[PDB]
């Protein structure tokens, strides 16, 4: 008499196939990507040209010695 | 019964384009899927220390 079949409690479990969890896409993308990239080149020039700034700065001192 | 699996035509148009154009050139794919489904390595290692613990068995 002690047999298996319960009464109740089931689910199922799915058989469905999805995970759509997009994701930022559709010209969003591409978006991030220009703006910093002009960011590092904007980054330039005000370190670059410093440098530069400090490069005659450099020379500076060979030139004016060495009579 | 039937089922066509792997049968879907693409969508040609202005718009769908670019969101297959963001995956080759700047890899929306393959790290957001496989750069996470690997991590995903905090889970507990399920190991059995052999010469101590033992497993389950059946009468």
């Amino acid at each position: 008499k002690q047999d298996m079949p319960p009464v109740g409690g089931y689910g199922p479990i799915d058989y469905k196939r999805n995970l759509p969890r997009r994701g930022l896409s559709g010209y969003s993308m591409f978006a991030v990507g220009i703006g910093a990239l002009l960011f590092g080149y904007w980054s330039m020039m005000k370190w670059n040209r410093e440098r530069r700034r400090l490069q005659i700065e450099d020379f500076e001192a060979r030139i004016a010695l060495m009579p | 019964t039937y089922k066509y699996v792997n049968l879907r035509e693409p969508s040609m148009d202005m718009k769908s384009v670019t969101d297959r154009a963001a995956q080759t050139l700047l890899w929306t794919e393959l790290i957001r899927g496989l750069g996470m489904t690997l991590s995903y390595l905090f889970r507990e290692p399920a190991t059995i220390n052999y010469p101590f613990e033992k497993g389950p068995l059946s009468p």
